[PDB]
């Protein structure tokens, strides 16, 4: 979820059917396809349907 | 998950996006509509109720 990159560069992210306590959080670069890490905990975190 | 179609489709990248607007939503729309028809027939339709 992005406002227009001439807005600003903050973004949001949308795990897609997932609760928040099973959302991906992997340390380690080589057990998650994604290879950045948005903090879940450390952001706001909030559980829509 | 054996007796669940929704499972195997999930597993192989069929999945299915909630609508935006919700049951609730959906409800409050046609209360509005009717509460507006009977509470001031076609005017509100026009301008105000
Ligand atoms: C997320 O998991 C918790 C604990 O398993 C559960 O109580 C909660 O209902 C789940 N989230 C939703 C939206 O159901």
């Amino acid at each position: 979820i992005t406002p227009g990159t001439n807005t600003s560069n903050q973004v949001a992210v949308l795990y897609q059917g997932v609760n928040c306590t099973e959302v991906p959080v992997a340390i380690h670069a080589d057990q998650l396809t994604p290879t950045w890490r948005v903090y879940s905990t450390g952001s706001n975190v909030f559980q829509t349907r | 998950a054996a007796r669940d179609l929704i499972c195997a489709q999930k597993f192989n990248g069929l999945t299915v996006l909630p609508p935006l607007l919700t049951d609730e939503m959906i409800a409050q729309y046609t209360s509005a509509l009717l509460a507006g028809t009977i509470t001031s027939g076609w005017t509100f339709g026009a301008g105000a109720a």
